């Protein structure tokens, strides 16, 4: 049973044939900060205004390849992410499926991280069996690189390919990030109204509303709560 | 020499210029994470093996970065990345430091301007059963054959179960030297008249 040959023969991707903690989700939900969000044109906005320094940054720049205001890797690499990352902290960078797999690694090192995981979003086409001139193969997945700075999940997300023009990434990436218990200052750059989530600060150009206030946000992490992991009980 | 051919050797010392040029190179190196140092990997004379074609380079761990370096140093641009989702016999993912790992990666590099390859026939995900330690899926040979049918290919760091028609396999666990291509036989005898491949 060669699923590659089968894909050539039928258009069903091999991943179509893969056959597919409450308390911890409970503790994450209890310790989550209120959702906070800010509309900001990130190309024209001084990200140093985003304080305090973050434990986790999820970075989801809108790449050209997602469509086929887009961000090039030139634009992305010039973001000053190191200026808002805590000395011990983590990054999750959606890199797409082309040159981003290389340039996203350059970005991680530029901002002072080392890659510790490569998370693959594998897209099935069970509902619709059936580009880049350089491409050797049909591209059926995207990569989210995990980087670390300072001192039960798997590295695969499998879902059906979204309808065309839908650029959302699987919400499962948030589950993976939150299960690591990395801290409570969580930033999602280039999030949207649709991705706002408890426990996260979302910043992006298309947000319709804002509620972010730097002083209010910082008060969520003032003592005795400065070092919580996001997976333990609230302090009385 | 359509049938399988192979050379038991230390790939650090073999003069690979005797093997001619190949449409596809595939390597599964023993990255230093019986291994090769990073410098030994960088120094491999990959550049003589191809004028125009593709390189398939298996990587894990920090070789995801070292492999990219090598690929570029050797003169390739990375243009695709195959992932092998590792399953058991019932098509369930085998779960093996932050995350369990369900896959291995194979970088796809291009050199020159390959013409007449059937790009886009296969997709970049392999779903295939795990076998013994480090045994890569045979599916990749079919993908490469459909990509480049009937052309000559070379595999580095292969084991006996890797030998295939249209391939020359190099590695130190192979059994002797089995060469049938008369051009390669001639050049091998000229370079290694006493059959010995030393430093
Ligand atoms: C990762 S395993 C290759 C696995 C193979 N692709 C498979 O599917 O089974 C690496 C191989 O390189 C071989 N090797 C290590 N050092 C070598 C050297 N200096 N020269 C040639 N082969 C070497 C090892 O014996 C081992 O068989
Ligand atoms: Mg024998």
């Amino acid at each position: 049973n060669d699923y590659c040959q089968h894909f050539v023969d039928t258009g069903h991707r091999p991943q179509n044939f893969i056959r597919d903690i409450r308390l911890k989700d409970e503790l994450i939900a209890k310790s989550n900060t209120p959702p906070m969000y800010l509309q900001a044109d990130i190309e024209a906005f001084d990200i140093r205004e985003l304080t305090p320094k973050f434990d986790v940054i999820l970075l989801e720049p809108p790449l050209e390849e997602y469509y086929r205001k887009c961000w090039t890797w030139d634009d992305i690499m010039k973001l000053e992410i190191d200026e808002i990352a805590a000395p011990r902290s983590f990054i999750f960078l959606w890199c797409g499926s082309g040159e981003g797999l290389d340039l996203g690694r350059v970005c991680l090192r530029k901002w002072g991280y080392r890659r510790c995981e490569d998370i693959c979003w594998i897209k099935t086409n069970k509902n619709n069996p059936g580009l880049d001139p350089k491409a050797v193969f049909q591209r059926t997945k995207e990569h989210c690189l995990m980087g670390i700075k300072g001192t039960v999940d798997i590295d695969l997300i499998i879902t059906e390919e979204p309808e065309i023009g839908n650029i959302e990434k699987p919400v499962e990436i948030f589950h993976i990030i939150e299960h690591f218990c990395l801290g409570r200052r969580r930033l999602h750059l280039f999030g949207r109204d649709s991705t706002i989530r408890p426990g996260w600060l979302t910043v992006g150009p298309t947000l319709t509303n804002s509620n972010y206030n730097a002083e209010t946000y910082a008060s969520y992490f003032s003592a005795p709560n400065s070092y919580l992991t996001g997976c333990t009980e609230e302090i009385e | 020499l359509f049938p399988p051919q192979w050379i038991c050797c230390d790939i650090r010392y073999l003069d690979v210029s005797i093997l001619g040029k190949f449409a596809v190179v595939m390597a599964d190196p023993p990255w230093d994470i019986g291994t090769l140092t990073d410098d030994e990997m960088r120094r491999l004379n990959i550049p003589v093996l191809q004028d125009d074609g593709f390189l398939f380079l298996w990587v894990t761990g920090r070789a995801m970065e070292l492999g990219r370096e090598c690929l570029n140093l050797w003169g390739y641009e990375r243009v695709d990345e195959i992932i092998w989702v590792k399953t058991n016999q019932l098509q369930r993912i085998i779960r093996t430091h932050w995350l369990n790992h369900g896959k291995e990666h194979c970088l796809v590099g291009v050199k020159g301007n390959p013409q007449g390859f059937n790009q886009g026939l296969d997709c970049d995900v392999i779903v295939a059963e795990v076998r013994s330690t480090s045994h890569k899926p045979d599916e990749i040979y079919g993908m490469i054959e459909r990509l480049s049918p009937g052309t000559r290919k070379i595999e580095l760091f292969g084991r006996p179960h890797n030998v295939q028609p249209n391939w020359i396999t190099l590695g130190n666990q192979l059994d002797g030297i089995h060469l049938l291509d008369p051009d390669v036989v001639a050049r091998f005898k000229q370079r290694y008249p006493d059959g010995i491949i030393s430093k």
